[PDB]
RNA sequence: CUCCAAUAGCGUAUAUUAAAGUUGUUGCAGUUAAAAAGCUCGUAGUUGAACUUUGGGCCCGGUUGGCCGGUCGGAUUUCCAACGGGGCCUUUCCUUCUGGCUAACCUUGAGUCCUUGUGGCUCUUGGCGAACCAGGACUUUUACUUUGAAAAAAUUAGAGUGUUCAAAGCAGGCGUAUUGCUCGAAUAUAUUAGCAUGGAAUAAUAGAAUAGGACGUUUGGUUCUAUUUUGUUGGUUUCUAGGACCAUCGUA
RNA sequence: AAAGCAUUUGCCAAGGACGUUUUCAUUAAUCAAGAACGAAAGUUAGGGGAUCGAAGAUGAUCAGAUACCGUCGUAGUCUUAACCAUAAACUAUGCCGACUAGGGAUCGGGUGGUGUUUUUUUAAUGACCCACUCGGCACCUUACGAGAAAUCAAAGUCUUUGGGUUCU
């Protein structure tokens, strides 16, 4: 969102849930920012280099947070043969 | 009984956006539902949808991509003169600068914005945002 | 849903249903029954002149314990007898029997006011002058 | 409807000022006068070759078609040489933005050149006052049930 | 849940669903080719048959109607076609 | 749900996704027609020709192997009934209740259930007059109801 | 006594509008606050599943099809189809016989004026129907929507204008103020019904089932009719042309 | 359908659910007017003999007791024949349609099992067990949602306010 001259307004741009594509509000205290280590040969998790997922507090209350990360991480190559599209 | 299949379809979509789903299955399907989903698709409100061919009426599976707040139907389909459209967009759209009211003109099913530049009017179907 | 018809060819039902349920409204009924003309003591008028018949003392209802110093008046144009309150003190001395007072509503559009039971009217003018003037000694009551 | 032998009334039914001279033999038994009613309306073959008189007929008569051209559905044919049509319409009530169904009955005069039953979407045309209530004559007949 | 393939459900789920509640509805019944002991002719029998079907020859019994599938009588070899 | 009860059952047939006969059928499209009219001349209704043909002769359903519905074959052969079998079996049930209620008229439920059946007769005969299946008035009467079933 | 509010005005009464989403089409409420008929049938009324084809051009996105691999089974996209989609500028219309009428040449017919001449105008001989005349129509009717006309003035919104301001009013303003020049007095709204016009989505309606179905470039027939024409008018018939009706054959 | 309906047995018609590769093809939903059916309870004329209390008869209790308590008793849920149709006629929740959540029971129907049991040796059914499914009376846990709250899987999908329709 911007004015006529392209100057930015709207003092912050909010995070969005990576499962349901909805806005994380400033008062969603059940929302969670998952940080996953990136790894290289012979283990040795690289410090400070992540794969990050955000989950809204709606999803976690519904009990869908586990099934969401199984989809969210299998599509990124973090898992294999754990989440199945066809139920 | 079923009075309008468009109201059922838009109720099904609206219930699954709320729950967090990424797909719906609606039944039955009609040309009006196909065109209404096509107007929703070209503005980016829904993803891809596939039409399953029964021999009866067909079903549709529609992929949802978040970013949809409400799709609703207006019943009855009121007649809308070309000067009454800004009385509807002011009533049931969240702001003057996004959102669409889908009408049914003799030039076809279309949202209110390019009914204006086509300079046509007709009956009202509903709204999306 | 919503219990009312919605079809596009159903304007008659909505219009007749609005009409039937208008009668539950208090002032719509009185506008269309003519209750002001037939039933109200004034003939649907803000004011009416009368003739004083007697001085009355009405006990104020709870939790007040005063005597309210009103009068009983018979109107000219109708002949009906109403009770009207005589305002702030000493005015009951300024009113007497057969003074041809002028009456107004007592504020609440046909209802009693305050702790006075069953009085819907007040005196404005007595003998044709005022009560404010007589109370403030601005005018004098005619010798009658 | 029904019909009868044309000379059924007390007066001799004739087409006024149409003189068939008895002194000279002529093939046609009577001389007929018919007119084109106008407004793109075909005069039926029944009028040109028939034997009714009907001074109020749009064709072959004393009546001109001018004014409005209405159309309705025939609801009664009990009267003689006239019928009642039912024009239905929708009336808009702006407070509710809905409609209500309304109707009107228009008594129209039917010639003995058409045959009209209940049903029968008929196109009628305005003329001068024919009687207390009728101001219209039937001009075209279109059957509804086939 | 919240992400499913509604165009390709697994065959187990479609098999355990009701007949009309599948993605496309269809019959769960079939037709049977039965051999009565008497003659050797071809007789086609509905699995949920309602009439007491008999052969064209010697017409004994081939099945008895029930509230479900027809009960095929004592031993007559059956195929499913 | 049901028209005259609160039941909400969905039990029904389910036609397959095929407008063609199965590959194993291979009788003919015409010998079935002779078998249709053989049963009709025995006074069989279209509902009970189809159950007889499916159970014994292995036709899945008579439209997909012929192109015609069953009573269109009967009507083309001149074996159409006077009134539809849909309406005939409603009248026969109404005559059966009337005969029952004639002699023990203490059944307040057979008087109730008669009303539901007769209402269904009137709704269905209204439809048949509109689509010109029945003559334009035809006026189902109770006193002549028993005459039509036999 | 002091202070507050409005002020040449301020209080009181009755009515009415807002408040009032406390009349609810927008837009109320009905388990317990007021309110779901004891229950079911049922006519009017209201409402009612799905289904019937995409011609102008230019710019944009993909999705398939290859000409193309750059490369250790996947990695970029461009020139070309059309494949529907999108934005623009625009096409676009009426589907017919009788001739009126041809608008232009399909003409090039005989050569001319002027720079070596398709630079350049008059033109007959078949030869352009849309540019509209009058006949048949196209022929199932609507609802709906677009545009247009026609809609008294005053009131309303509103343009101009220093009535000294303003409410107003429709005036006025500039010279050479000596013998005159000139701008104004707009525009909008005016629904429902009627009229004229474009659209063909939505929602109805009709069609061919005992075929009395559609076409006809087939042949037998019946009746009605009389425009031109044999000068004439009227009576008749030869042919012509036109309906209507009855058989047969053809087509799909 | 409601009011309502419980040991037999036979007649007489009716009905939901289920199964169905049967048949018709929109015949449907809700419904002013108009109708059918209604707990009990006295319009109204055999019979059979009170356990209950109006009242009444009575005995207590009490300041009084015309009431509660005790004994008896006529009218008064048994005829054969109507209510005009009134109930806290209640789920104080109209009817039809669609969607949104997890579970374990149970009633009826159906499908499956190299299941158990009944005996002929298992067989055939029956009864049972496991799994699934359709349709019911319900229940348990939560609250994305609703509500003024109590609470509610509908009383949710409602200021992001429109599925159809009746009544108040
Ligand atoms: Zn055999």
């Amino acid at each position: 969102m911007e004015n006529d001259k392209g100057q930015l307004v709207e003092l912050y741009v909010p995070r969005k849930c990576s499962a349901t594509n909805r806005i994380i509000k400033a008062d969603d205290h059940a929302s969670v920012q998952i940080n996953v280590a990136k790894v290289d040969e012979e283990g040795r998790a690289i410090p400070g280099e992540y794969v990050t997922y955000a989950l809204s507090g709606y999803v976690r209350s519904r009990g869908e947070s586990d099934d969401s990360l199984n989809r969210l991480a299998q599509n990124d190559g973090l898992l294999k043969n754990v989440w199945s599209y066809s139920r | 009984t079923r009075s309008s299949v468009l109201a059922d379809a838009l109720n099904a979509i609206n219930n699954a956006e709320k729950t967090g789903k990424r797909q719906v299955l609606i039944r039955p399907s009609s040309k009006v539902i196909i065109k209404f989903l096509q107007v929703m698709q070209k503005h980016g409100y829904i993803g891809e949808f596939e039409y399953i061919d029964d021999h009866r009426s067909g079903k549709i599976v529609v992929q949802l991509n978040g970013r949809l707040n409400k799709c609703g139907v207006i019943s009855p389909r009121f007649n809308v003169k070309i000067g009454d459209i800004e009385k509807w967009t002011a009533n049931l759209l969240p702001a003057r600068q996004f959102g669409y009211v889908i009408l049914t003109t003799s030039a076809g099913i279309m949202d209110h914005e390019e009914a204006r530049r086509k300079h046509v009017s007709g009956k009202i179907l509903g709204f999306v945002y | 849903g919503k219990g009312k018809p919605r079809g596009l060819n159903s304007a008659r039902k909505l219009r007749v249903h609005r009409r039937n349920n208008r009668w539950a409204e208090n002032n719509y009924k009185k506008r269309l029954l003519g209750t002001a003309f037939k039933s109200s003591p004034f003939g649907g008028s803000s004011h009416a002149k009368g003739i004083v018949l007697e001085k009355l003392g009405i006990e104020s209802k709870q939790p007040n314990s005063a005597i309210r110093k009103c009068v009983r008046v018979q109107l000219i144009k109708n002949g009906k007898k109403v009770t009207a309150f005589v305002p702030n003190d000493g005015c009951l001395n300024f009113v007497d029997e057969n003074d041809e007072v002028l009456l107004a509503g007592f504020g609440r559009k046909g209802k009693a006011k305050g702790d006075i039971p069953g009085v819907r009217f007040k005196v404005v003018k007595v003998s044709g002058v005022s009560l404010l003037a007589l109370w403030k000694e601005k005018k004098e009551k005619p010798r009658s | 409807s029904t019909e009868l032998t044309v000379q059924s009334e007390r007066a001799f039914q004739k087409q006024p000022h149409i003189f068939n001279n008895p002194k000279v033999k002529t093939s046609k038994r009577t001389k007929r006068w018919y007119k084109n009613a106008g407004l793109g309306f075909k005069t039926p073959k029944t009028a040109i070759e028939g034997s009714y008189i009907d001074k109020k007929c749009p064709f072959t008569g004393l009546v001109s078609i001018r004014g409005k051209i209405l159309t309705g559905t025939v609801v009664s044919t009990k009267m003689h040489r006239t019928i009642v049509i039912r024009r239905a319409y929708l009336h808009y009530i702006p407070k509710y933005n809905r409609y209500e169904k309304r109707h009107k009955n228009v008594p129209v005069h039917v010639s003995p050149a058409f045959r009209v039953q209940v049903g029968d979407i008929v196109t009628v045309g305005q003329c001068r006052p024919i009687s207390k209530t009728v101001r219209f004559n039937v001009v075209k007949v279109s059957a509804a049930a086939g | 849940v919240l992400v499913q393939d509604l165009l390709h459900p697994t065959a187990a789920s479609e098999a355990r669903k009701h007949k009309l509640k599948t993605l496309v509805q269809g019959p769960r019944s079939y037709f049977l080719d039965v051999k009565c002991p008497g003659c050797l002719n071809i007789t086609t029998v509905f699995s949920h048959a309602q009439t007491a079907v008999t052969c064209e020859s010697c017409s004994t019994i081939l099945c008895t109607p029930t509230g479900g599938k027809a009960k095929l009588s004592e031993g007559t070899s059956f195929r499913r076609k | 749900g049901r028209m005259h009860s609160a039941g909400k059952g969905i039990s029904s047939s389910a036609i397959p996704y095929s407008r063609n006969a199965p590959a194993w059928f291979k009788l003919s499209s015409e010998s079935v027609i002779e078998q249709i009219v053989k049963y009709a001349r025995k006074g069989l209704t279209p509902s009970q020709i189809g159950v007889l043909l499916r159970d014994a002769h292995g036709v899945t359903q008579a439209r997909v192997i012929t192109g015609n519905k069953i009573m269109r074959i009967l009507k083309s052969n001149g074996l159409a009934p006077e009134i539809p079998e849909d309406l005939y079996y409603l009248i026969k049930k109404a005559v059966s209740v009337r005969k029952h209620l004639e002699r023990n008229r203490k059944d307040k439920d057979a008087k109730f259930r008669l009303i539901l059946i007769e209402s269904r007769i009137h709704r269905l005969a209204r439809y048949y007059r509109t689509v010109a299946v029945l003559p334009p008035n035809w006026k189902y009467e109770s006193a002549t109801a028993s005459a039509l079933v036999n």
